[PDB]
RNA sequence: GGACCUGGCGGUGCUUCAUCCCUCUAGAGGAGCCUGUUCUGUAAUCGAUAAACCCCGAUCAACCUCACCACCUCUUGCUCAGCCUAUAUACCGCCAUCUUCAGCAAACCCUGAUGAAGGCUACAAAGUAAGCGCAAGUACCCACGUAAAGACGUUAGGUCAAGGUGUAGCCCAUGAGGUGGCAAGAAAUGGGCUACAUUUUCUACCCCAGAAAACUACGAUAGCCCUUAUGAAACUUAAGGGUCGAAGGUGGAUUUAGC
């Protein structure tokens, strides 16, 4: 890497910054002097201080990205954002008065749940527990894999991944029976964990 | 084409193969070889087929206080001169080849006995033309290493002696010949031993030692007697300055143990003045041939001892059957004697 | 020898004079630095390693500190630790110690330790890593000691200076602004931020929203104001050159943020710094290497 | 193993002379070009006609000097003058130092239709800046 | 190497010995904790595992490590921090059952390659339609010869 | 035969490692084509050819190049001749490989009783001043990174066809010149390109568009035909247009590359 090993990845967090001297720690006071002597990398052109810059979402969209084309991910992820929300919408004015009160329409705690609903607590042989970001990335490899099926023909990836997500925050569709299948397959192997 | 040439380093490296895995392995047999040989050796500037005489570079400048000019010899006198050069070259060709033959060791075959030289002068005016150095043995020890198998070493045992008294000997490992002869003369001059010899031609008594599996029974004797010992014995007594001695080898003969062993017991010899310094009395020395006349060769030089020594009707030594059975006449031996060489 | 230099010395002085008298300078106040500059004008070299140049320094420097031999005409060594091998090492060890004793007896951020070369150097001595790691210690021993003014001389010999690493105009008009200047890859921008503005932003004489159809580089745009909260307050002018979309944002960011960081506070600009709006990202494209596919990427080895 | 124009260590008592010493990636690093004309520059021309000539002067230089040459010559152009300077034993006598001079600036003058300067500097020996 | 495994054995030793003492801690004691094995680098101690009453004596030895560390100072002084280990036989076996229960599941020949050789048959249907090693020890040197030679 | 030393080896113990395995991305292995090798064929090169051959010598073959073949011709010949004739297992020269290494070799010193051999402990116990390499320095944009560098040694590694050269051989021919000619696929295999599309295709644009979207789709840089460029010579080479719309539907073990 061009960075030297003295460079510090950077934080971007305006709260971090606007902290009251006061409710600071001793130890956090010694942090914050040592960062002021610190080298620090340049701010990636990916993350910003939005208060709408969602990290999860960012990498969904790498994830999704084939060929550096940033673009053209990042407009697939809006894209089915904006269906996320349409279809909720339309159901939200399609329900009764009852029924709007559990309807969600937050796209964004809808793709969350979604992909927490699609994480598999356990994996795999021999059956093993999986890591918080191994949990992230299987969830999400699974779902862009499954988005990506020759199964569905003609339609495109912003219809098909808000179909998806949707099924998986009603926990439905096949990731999360993908997940369950693993679950089944770790179960039926746990009597191999002796090794 | 005059581009494509080289110069005559270059040729002669390609040519001669003197690096390569040829030169490393061997594998094949050169006995149909090239030597290195000097085109320049006695080529002149400004000599050529033309045979022409450029003045300031072949020939003189001015000749007669003037200048020469330009000319060129005769086809007769150019042939003479290329003749010329052709004998002379023969001429160091053949001196080249001749050389001088030198003398051999134990045999002819033996790297033993075969002398080096005094050792390499020290660094500061440390010089030691008064030393020579001599091979008491050379062996090719092979040692077996992880990458190329056997490899050769030379394991070189010499000895080092001025010829009075003051004498050494080191081992000298090396991968070269005279790289082991280099280092085990020059770690020899710092070893040097100091043999105590009674009248400077022999040994004050009789020893007899065993080192590891070596037994040396060395007897002195008196002068013209002649060096009658092994063959390393007599090149070690010769390096030292011991003219008369005789010396049995029994046991191993190993040639380092055998060394170093006859070593240890010349230097922890007894002399005359010391024995005489110890027991407090005169060491009278009794000759046949000058009769009953007492001579004393050395005297205390603290106070004399008045108390006569204890004359015992019987000594309590442990004699050697070999001396008893010659003293009796009844070692019969058809090797014992026998006229050899001077020593 | 000792006489060598000396002879290396008076020729210096000579050839001292006689630079002075070809450069047509007084002789008496021809300093190195002259020197230096005479030769490298008369012989011009453009080897890269300045060690190679020409070079007509003292002989003290041109010559190795390690000095003839360390013994007189009768021979005794003028060091009382010279047989030690390491007398300039183990004598600043020996007086080490001894401050250590006389802090017993009487009882960081702009600077690093020098490097063993530097040591070498310093002692004209050959060292080992382990002799270093014990001179070090015994040295950061003395510092965490209640070191005085002495001791701080002392441990400064070793101080190494750590690398680490703005103007205000007035235009035509009396408008308060800053400019500055950043690079990203190839890009290269310079950018004008006014004291007082409204958030408009104009890049090269074209409004941002028009000039980059991407949300991503109106984000990166975005990026510096909204960490400072100025966002809507200030007018920036901006001219980037070279690079793609991408590219010329990042340097139209770091030249925002280096121009903006003259009116934040300081608390601010360390802000600012910590968050890496002000790093240059050295992150270049790599170079295509002979026999391989492009920068890392080898050859498909092939199927055996 | 890189061969170019090194000298590979063997026993360490072979000298060598700076420009031997020095492998080839040290050029323009520490040691410079042993010709110099503007052939090889950006937009210039006749630079193989220039190498041709180098190669040729090198060659007709060892083989007019035997043994008396102690380092590689150098070529300089300024012009249409060309600069032989040469680093010589003290060998021969002077007067055979001059007579070859001054056949090599003429012979050279006439067969490159360019006045050749040739600047001998002698050294007693060959300069050993290492032994390898 | 062997030093060490003797130091491990000591320190094995003296946390068997603070184990049983009913000095150190009345609820240590009671607890009647097993040491399967104590290996020094700090240290590693691994204990018998017998799920509630070895959650409480991990729990117990974990508050009591820094009392068992003081008192090994007092013997071996300069004891490395210990650690104690739960030996639950394959402990990856216990964490994957806890998982499992804690996880949801949803609605309920020959030894060649013939076929190659059998092609390489066909493709050539097609195309058709010792000695002495001298010891090392008797090699001749001809070096001596030289030398007498000159 | 006894004891020991060094190495090799142990279905040898222990300890710690790496991309050795898993994990990540994109590929290869299926299709077509380009090219290379192999085989066959032909009157018709050579060399490389396990890693370290296989878009390799070539940064390049229609004639030339060319060293191949057939036929014809010349004999002091372009050369104070010549040979691309044999030998890389005689070599120089230039490199591959470990090396994505850190050690190597001299010169000493010491230990083992002066045996083969051995020579480390940092609160240090016999190793070491120099040389080579790493390192350092330098190039590129930094101090990072990438280049470059990378000793000794290993594989008689590659090249006698870059050139030079030892030895051996040819001299009315194994030399020199001219015309004409190969170069096909029944195939196998290596690498690459283009694809099998919807994150796609076409157009505009260079990222706020409109259409296409399975038998008139996606998909040839292939075939066939006709021009054009270069050339003395083009169905041979290349470019363009027309025509054709093929195989193929994300491909098994296995395997490549990346931080
Ligand atoms: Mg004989």
């Amino acid at each position: 890497s061009r960075y030297s090993p003295e460079f510090k990845d950077p934080l971007i967090d305006k709260e971090y910054y606007r902290k009251p001297v006061e409710e600071l720690t001793e130890e956090e006071k010694y942090v914050r002097e040592l960062k002021k002597t610190q080298l620090i990398k340049a701010a990636p052109a990916g993350k910003t201080s939005s208060v709408f810059e969602d990290p999860v979402i960012s990498k969904f969209t790498n994830m999704m990205m084939i060929g550096g084309n940033k673009v053209l991910a990042r407009s697939l992820m809006i894209q089915t954002l904006e269906a996320v929300k349409r279809k909720q919408f339309e159901k939200y004015h399609a329900a009764s008065a009852e029924e709007q009160a559990t309807i969600e329409r937050n796209p964004y705690t809808i793709f969350h749940q979604a992909l927490k609903n699609c994480e598999p607590m356990i994996g795999l042989q021999v059956p093993v527990p999986l890591p918080d970001r191994r949990r992230r990335f299987l969830a999400m490899k699974w779902m862009i894999t499954e988005c990506r099926d020759k199964k569905h023909q003609r339609t495109l990836m912003p219809e098909k991944l808000s179909h998806k997500l949707l099924e998986a925050f009603h926990n439905q569709g096949p990731v999360i029976k993908r997940k369950h299948d693993l679950h089944k397959m770790a179960e039926a192997n746990r009597a191999l964990a002796h090794y | 084409s005059f581009f494509t040439k080289l110069t005559a380093d270059e040729l002669w490296k390609g040519a001669l193969a003197e690096t390569g895995a040829g030169a490393k392995k061997g594998r094949g047999k050169r006995t149909k070889k090239k030597k290195r040989k000097d085109l320049n050796r006695g080529q002149i500037i400004g000599e050529g087929r033309y045979g022409f005489l450029w003045p300031g570079l072949n020939v003189p400048l001015m000749k007669n206080g003037a200048v020469q000019t330009i000319a060129q010899r005769s086809k007769e006198e150019q042939e003479k001169v290329e003749a010329d050069m052709i004998q002379q070259r023969e001429e160091w060709d053949r001196k080249k080849k001749m050389k001088v033959k030198r003398e051999r060791g134990w045999s002819g075959n033996s790297w033993g006995g075969i002398s080096l030289g005094p050792p390499d002068p020290g660094p500061c005016g440390e010089t030691y033309e008064d030393f020579d150095t001599r091979i008491l043995e050379v062996r090719n020890v092979f040692t077996m290493t992880a990458k190329e198998g056997r490899k050769k070493s030379i394991r070189v045992l010499v000895a080092v002696g001025n010829g009075k008294g003051a004498a050494g000997f080191s081992i000298g490992k090396a991968t070269d010949r005279m790289d082991a002869f280099r280092k085990a003369k020059n770690r020899a001059v710092h070893h040097l031993h100091y043999i105590e010899r009674y009248e400077d031609h022999t040994i004050f008594h009789d020893i007899s030692l065993r080192f590891k599996r070596t037994h040396i029974k060395m007897k002195k004797q008196p002068k013209g007697y002649g060096l009658r010992c092994h063959r390393a014995i007599i090149t070690i007594c010769r390096l030292i300055g011991i003219k008369d001695m005789y010396a049995k080898v029994s046991g191993s003969i190993n040639m380092l143990s055998l060394t170093q062993g006859l070593f240890r017991g010349l230097s922890r010899q007894e002399t005359h003045q010391q024995l005489a310094d110890k027991k407090g009395l005169h060491v009278v020395e009794i000759r046949e041939e000058c009769g009953p006349l007492p001579i004393v060769v050395a005297s205390p030089r603290g106070p004399l001892r008045k108390d006569p020594e204890p004359e015992d009707e019987v000594p309590d030594v442990k004699l050697d059957w070999e001396d008893v059975k010659t003293a009796q006449g009844m070692k019969r031996s058809v090797w014992s004697n026998l006229k050899r060489a001077a020593t | 020898t000792e006489d060598f230099i000396k002879k290396q010395i008076e020729e210096f002085n000579i050839g001292k004079r006689h630079l002075a008298n070809m450069m047509g300078e007084d002789p008496e106040t021809f300093t190195q630095e002259d020197i230096d500059r005479a030769i490298a004008y008369l012989f011009p070299s453009g080897l890269f390693e300045k060690r190679a140049r020409p070079v007509m320094k003292h002989p003290e420097q041109i010559f190795p500190r390690q000095r003839a031999i360390q013994w007189g005409e009768d021979g005794r060594p003028f060091h009382y630790l010279f047989y030690t091998g390491k007398q300039s090492y183990y004598s600043l060890m020996h007086d080490v110690y001894g401050m250590l004793l006389n802090l017993e007896k009487h009882q960081v951020i702009g600077s690093r330790w020098l490097i063993k070369e530097e040591l070498e150097e310093m002692l004209v001595e050959k060292l080992s890593d382990l002799d270093y790691m014990q001179f070090i210690r015994l040295l950061e021993k003395l510092l965490t000691s209640q070191c005085g003014a002495a001791e701080e001389e002392f441990v400064q010999r070793f101080r190494r200076s750590v690398t680490l690493e703005e103007p205000v105009q007035y235009d035509e008009q009396g408008m308060a602004f800053s400019k500055s200047e950043g690079k990203r890859k190839t890009a290269k921008a310079e950018a004008i931020v006014y004291k007082h503005g409204s958030g408009r932003i104009k890049v090269n004489g074209i409004d941002y929203q028009l000039y980059f159809p991407i949300t991503q580089d109106r984000e990166q745009l975005m990026f510096p104001f909204h960490f400072v909260d100025r966002l809507g307050k200030h007018d920036v002018t901006c001219t980037v050159s070279g690079g793609g979309r991408s590219a010329q944002a990042g340097a139209i960011r770091l030249a925002m943020a280096k121009a903006l960081c003259s009116f934040v506070t300081e608390d601010e600009v360390e802000w600012m710094r910590q968050a890496g709006l002000l790093t240059t990202d050295p992150r270049v494209r790599e170079r295509k290497k002979p026999g391989q596919e492009g920068a890392r990427r080898k050859f498909t080895w092939k199927k055996r | 193993k890189n061969r170019a124009a090194r000298v590979r260590v063997s026993k360490g008592d072979k000298p060598v002379t700076y420009e031997e010493a020095h492998a080839p990636h040290y050029i323009a690093h520490r040691k410079g070009w042993l010709s110099l004309h503007t052939g090889n520059l950006d937009g210039e021309d006749h630079a193989a006609e220039r190498t041709v000539e180098d190669v040729f002067l090198r060659k007709f230089m060892w083989g007019t000097f035997p043994g008396c040459l102690a380092d590689q010559l150098v070529l300089k152009r300024r012009g249409n003058q060309l600069e032989i300077c040469a680093v010589v034993l003290r060998q021969l006598s002077p007067h055979k130092y001059y007579f070859l001079v001054g056949y090599s600036e003429t012979l050279l003058s006439y067969f490159y239709k360019c006045p050749v300067r040739l600047h001998l500097q002698t050294v007693p020996s060959k300069v050993v800046y290492k032994y390898l | 190497h062997a030093r060490l495994r003797a130091l491990n054995g000591l320190l094995y030793k003296a946390l068997t010995d603070l184990l049983c003492t009913p000095e150190v801690s009345q609820e240590l004691y009671d607890l009647n904790v097993e040491l399967s094995k104590v290996s020094l680098t700090a240290c590693r101690a691994y204990w018998k595992t017998t799920a509630e009453q070895n959650a409480h004596m991990e729990a117990v030895l974990q508050r009591s490590a820094a009392h068992m560390r003081h008192l090994l100072m007092s013997q071996l002084r300069n004891v490395p921090p210990i650690v104690f280990v739960q030996d639950k036989g394959n402990a990856a076996l216990a964490e994957l059952d806890q998982l499992l229960a804690v996880a949801d599941f949803g609605p309920r020949l020959c030894g060649i390659d013939h076929e190659a050789l059998n092609k390489q048959i066909m493709e050539y249907k097609r195309r058709k339609d010792g000695r002495k090693r001298a010891k090392p020890r008797l090699e001749q040197d001809s070096s001596l010869k030289s030398y007498l030679s000159g």
